[PDB]
């Protein structure tokens, strides 16, 4: 069950007509675009703080904000209670 | 003369075959059962073709009393129930009676308002008696049709095992009855099957979108109705296509286990899940960094045309000039400060008025032009 | 091999001729793709002949087409591949049934008649 | 003698489309009235609502 390739002239089994045609007409522009995209997303510095840093910052905020957190309520900026 | 005479024969045949159906139902729980199903499904067509004739007869007879009710109530059964309820006395408190079950509230108020100015004479007593006789016969035929549909729905696990899996036995019964048979259902495109059981419901001062058009039994099936309303059209189309495939399989009595039906239902569920799939994570595009380096841009025909379009025009060059000490008069109440400047005013230095530049003429988008062409 | 339910199966030469005629009909805007469009053409009596594939799974989803062809007196044939049939129709997706419509004054009329004669003498 | 000045409160928001259409049939063609009344039955959009 070999069908002649309309794009290369070779013979492929009929189980691989559609995939051979889709791959055969794949623009190298797709390859260069994918390479560019890979370069961009693997080189940009992270903007927001990591998760552990976020947790530590929230812990410091809770320590220094007793009007929201904790049991006892000290002033807005104080940490003793 | 003919419809009335044939009504007795139709009723006798329906009674005999309904006794046969009851005997088959009792026996199930050489006269095979498949022939019984075929006879019942032909009975459905016969009952439909007698009920539409009865509805036409009632519509012709009742048109003397309230001629406008046919347009307000297009459904045959609803028409019959409404003319039975109202009868000769339109203003007889029937509006707040069983009409609320027969009709929607909006169409109830519409029909009441129309009956307020009927301009139709009363019907004779013989015309009455004939009308209630026809209505009772039609209701009995509808009850017999309901019984036949119940019996067929009870036996859908054998005649159409594959199609039962997709939409259930009730919707299967409805589509098989309205199509005229499983064989008739199979010899029918999926687009027509999706519209099976659809009703041209009247829109009473509403958009055609509010009153769901081109929607049939499949659109109101359990699986299709379980999707959000924005995806129910695609759901109806896909389910109708798969039901057509199952019916074509079923009419040849293949995959009696339901393997084709289970595969089609699994495919439908997978497609529904894909439609319900949450959107993927999409990267935020940062603002481009400001740039001061020189950038070389090509010229040519395109650049010339853009320069001609965006370029300053003599009509606009002259409107940007305002005379010094020449206090003009206000020409626009709705926006002060607005002025034509040197356009058509002394001191412009031009005897003749500047012509309109045709390069600045308004034009529509290419896609918009395509849409306008399609609308034609 | 192929499903015996598809008894009017064409050989290699007739398969090539049928695919060529299907492509020419597509170029002439005289072809309908899909089993539903084939059924619509059969019901409207504007179909010269119906070409359907033998790899449809299950094959019963297009076995109603021979019955409609017999009812409407339209020749029908089975081709061995649903992927080549789709390609002949001009669509990358597989097509399991294509209908060649009737267009008066079409230059394909002679080829359509020849293919009809070839098909109608091949079923048995 | 008494001067009464008032408003029809919620005049626009309480207009029934069915009754408005049926009242419009009395002064214009049924096709025009149906167009005008179906025009008020449209989707209202504001950003993501």
């Amino acid at each position: 069950e070999y069908l002649v390739s309309p794009i290369t002239g070779e013979k492929i089994p009929a189980s691989k007509m559609q995939e051979h045609m889709r791959i055969g007409l794949l623009d190298p522009r797709w390859l260069e675009q994918r390479d560019r995209s890979i370069r961009e997303k693997q080189s940009d510095d992270e903007v927001y703080a990591p998760g552990l840093d976020i947790e530590s910052s929230l812990k410091q905020l809770a320590e220094r904000r007793t009007d929201i957190f904790g049991v006892e309520e000290t002033a807005i900026g104080k940490k003793i209670g | 003369a003919k419809l009335w005479d044939s009504k007795m024969f139709a009723e006798i045949m329906m009674k005999i075959e309904e006794y046969i159906s009851k005997q088959a139902k009792a026996s199930e729980v050489a006269a095979p059962e498949y022939r019984v199903i075929v006879d019942a499904n032909n009975l459905t067509v016969e009952i439909e073709n007698e009920l539409n004739i009865i509805h036409k007869f009632i519509r012709d007879k009742y048109s003397k009393r309230f001629p406008e009710l046919e347009s307000l109530v297009p459904n045959a059964l609803d028409y019959i129930r409404t003319v039975k309820e109202l009868g000769n006395s339109l203003d007889k408190c029937k509006n707040n009676e069983n009409l609320q079950q027969i009709l929607t509230n909006a169409t109830i108020m519409v029909v009441s308002v129309t009956a307020s100015t009927t301009q139709g004479q009363q019907l004779s007593e013989e015309e009455l008696e004939r009308l209630e006789e026809a209505c009772d016969m039609a209701l009995e035929l509808n009850a017999s049709k309901h019984r036949i549909y119940e019996y067929v729905e009870s036996r859908m696990s054998f005649i159409a095992p594959n199609l039962s899996i997709i939409i259930g036995a009730s919707t299967a019964a409805k589509i098989m009855g309205v199509a005229g048979g499983l064989t008739n259902l199979s010899k029918m495109p999926a687009c027509n099957i999706m519209l099976l059981g659809a009703q041209r419901k009247t829109l009473s001062g509403f958009s055609s979108t509010s009153v769901l058009p081109h929607t049939g039994y499949i659109y109101h099936s359990d699986i299709v109705q379980s999707l959000p309303p924005d995806l129910r059209r695609k759901a109806a189309r896909l389910v109708a296509a798969k039901c057509t495939l199952a019916a074509r399989v079923d009419s040849f009595h293949e995959s009696t286990e339901g393997k084709v039906g289970y595969e089609l239902k699994d495919e439908i569920e997978r497609k529904f899940d894909k439609w319900q799939e949450p959107p993927p994570v999409k990267q935020v595009k940062p603002l481009p960094a400001p740039l001061d380096g020189q950038r070389k841009k090509r010229g040519g025909r395109r650049y010339r045309k853009m320069k001609e379009r965006l370029g300053l025009t003599e009509i606009r060059k002259q409107a940007n000039r305002m005379s010094f000490g020449e206090i003009e008069e206000d020409a626009y109440q709705e926006d002060l400060g607005f002025s034509l400047g040197h356009l058509g005013k002394s001191g412009s230095g031009r005897v003749r008025q500047t012509q309109v530049n045709e390069a600045t003429k308004a034009r529509i988008s290419k896609t918009l032009q395509r849409t306008l062409q399609k609308q034609s | 091999d192929v499903n015996p339910k598809a008894y009017p199966l064409a050989d290699a030469h007739l398969t090539k001729k049928l695919l060529d005629l299907v492509q020419q009909s597509c170029n002439y805007k005289q072809l309908r793709k899909g089993a539903n469009e084939a059924t619509k053409t059969l019901n409207r009596g504007i179909s010269e002949f119906i070409v359907m594939a033998a790899d449809a799974e299950p094959l019963e989803i297009i076995l109603h087409l021979p019955l409609l062809c017999e009812d409407k007196n339209v020749p029908y044939v089975f081709v061995r591949s649903k992927q080549a049939l789709g390609r002949a129709c001009g669509v990358s997706r597989p097509v399991i049934a294509c209908s060649v419509t009737i267009k008066e004054g079409s230059q394909l009329k002679q080829q359509i008649q020849s293919i009809q004669q070839s098909i109608e003498r091949l079923l048995v | 003698n008494v001067m009464l000045e008032s408003r029809f409160e919620k005049m626009y928001e309480k207009i029934d489309l069915t009754l408005l259409n049926r009242l419009l049939r009395l002064i214009v063609d049924h096709n025009i009235a149906d167009y005008m009344t179906a025009k008020n039955n449209v989707v209202i959009n504001y950003k993501d609502m």
